[PDB]
């Protein structure tokens, strides 16, 4: 069973250690969801008639 | 843009408020001085007419 062949498991287990923490979290951080347009149709801070 | 351009022509009618007082002003003025003139001339037509009745 080469599963079982100890001599090459670091050649396996470090640029899974790359790959998986670094580069795929970062592509990930670059995908960003902005927030819907929202456009506010009431936003009006209108003083009291001036009176 | 439009409501602050209302609230413009609203506050530039704000004028009518001081003529009206005005109005009354004078009003009141020559109401009081014609009652005075009637006032007059019906105290003295009444004593000319009680005189002339006797």
């Amino acid at each position: 069973m080469p599963q079982l062949n100890t001599t090459v498991w670091p050649t396996m287990i470090t640029p899974m250690l790359l790959t998986l923490f670094l580069i795929t979290q970062l592509k990930m951080l670059n995908t960003n969801y902005h927030l819907p347009p929202s456009p506010k149709p009431m936003k009006m801070k209108n003083y009291n008639k001036p009176w | 843009i439009d409501t602050e351009k209302s609230q413009q022509a609203l506050v530039q009618k704000r004028h009518y408020l001081f003529d009206v007082q005005r109005n009354n002003i004078a009003m009141a003025l020559e109401v009081t001085y014609r009652e005075r003139l009637y006032r007059v001339y019906k105290e003295v037509k009444n004593r000319l007419d009680y005189h002339i009745s006797v």
